[PDB]
């Protein structure tokens, strides 16, 4: 790795003075380069490896959307314009398989397997699960049944965990539930699914803010309010 | 209109 | 180079498309692959390899200046932190100074010396110049002088050409004289020079509105009004 | 406050 050279604590430096720049791609190379030293990450380097990934699948996926419209404009009296739509479309989404399969590659190789307490293993299992959702986002084939079940199983496990280990308002627990509701409703033609899960998380989180300092009462809201925000569009 | 996923 | 085996309308055919997806970094791989075909390139192809270089370089330098600020900061009472901030900032650094470098290479084999046509030429010339301006922000040591010499002369052949083939509202020449008049506020220590270029182009460019369609006029009025901004923030 | 250059 061209990272290998590199003490960790310069790299988690480095990723936070990426962050600044918005310089997101160096910050997963950094990242990475952090994960790789084999020790496990804190809650605010945890942090970072997500807002570095999120960051650089966010813009892939962004426009891997903008070119599957038109390609899919072109397939409708379209006149035939030869094969570059599809191949630059290809080029996109290969490019954001290749980096989800590096998140995945990351997390199995060893982050979940050493989390042990139920902030960081709730993290990780979220994670992959998400990643596992932009995979099956360009899936089409033979694989997107077992890409989907992988993000499923993956949510499924860090929900089973969330709700015995942490308070319902616990903001990790609040993001997974969050996402794994996008998953429902996005991915797997499940809205009713989709719509009960935000229901009842947010009930849930409501009846827990009393027990609440200010600035949790803070983080807790929200992401409420996303679970809000989607209810509304859902029903 | 997309839904809303968790940020950073 | 990665793109010789791909068709050059195909290439300006997906420089297109990475504009829309936002992928300036693609865009500018295709145009710089297009220009090696080693054809003229068009009023509409010009326009592309240039939205595509300025979309990269100004990522990169939006970059450098936070990492220069926090460099300089770090360099009052302040605390020691080690060669990172340093080693990062010339990272960025030299990865912009090799985008101007590829640029300049393009328009130097063979862009230029093929552009007899004042649109072309003066286009051509005003990019040299904004390219070593883009140099000249980040230099410092024995090549300082000679960077911004080579970006004034490039300017001031484009502005002779400009000034004796196009009319005062064209908007290559307008943009021309709006990026060297910030060449003098900000590179040349010569705000004066700025602010009476900048006057003197909006002068002439208003007194020869009267000969313009509805839609030349929304051109060139646009760009008068950045020059506006400008006298407004230099004086 | 930086100067503005030519827009794409
Ligand atoms: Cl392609
Ligand atoms: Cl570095
Ligand atoms: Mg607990
Ligand atoms: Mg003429």
């Amino acid at each position: 790795g061209a990272m290998g050279s590199m003490e960790r604590a310069s790299l988690i430096q480095k990723a936070k003075l990426a962050e600044q720049a918005e310089r997101y791609e160096d910050m997963a190379a950094f990242m990475k380069g952090a994960v790789e030293k084999g020790e496990e990450l804190s809650c605010e380097e945890r942090n970072l490896l997500s807002v570095a990934y999120k960051n650089v699948v966010g813009g892939q996926r962004a426009a891997w959307r903008v070119l599957s419209s038109i390609e899919q404009k072109s397939n409708e009296g379209s006149e035939e314009k030869g094969p570059e739509v599809r191949e630059y479309r290809e080029k996109v989404e290969t490019e954001l398989q290749g980096v989800c399969d590096t998140v995945l590659g990351l997390l199995d190789s060893h982050l979940i397997k050493e989390a042990g307490d139920a902030e960081s293993r709730v993290f990780y299992l979220k994670m992959k699960g998400d990643y596992y959702r932009y995979l099956a986002e360009v899936a089409t084939g033979d694989d997107k049944k077992r890409i989907i079940d992988s993000a499923r199983s993956a949510y499924q496990e860090a929900m089973d965990i969330s709700k015995k280990e942490m308070p319902p308002t616990n903001p990790i627990r609040l993001g997974l539930a969050l996402n794994f509701s996008v998953f429902h409703y996005e991915i797997a033609n499940s809205p009713e699914e989709a719509i009960s899960l935000a229901k009842t998380t947010f009930d849930e989180a409501m009846a827990d803010l009393h027990t609440l300092s200010e600035d949790s009462y803070k983080d807790s809201t929200l992401i409420m309010q996303l679970l809000r925000d989607n209810l509304t569009l859902w029903t | 209109v997309r839904s809303l996923s968790e940020r950073l």
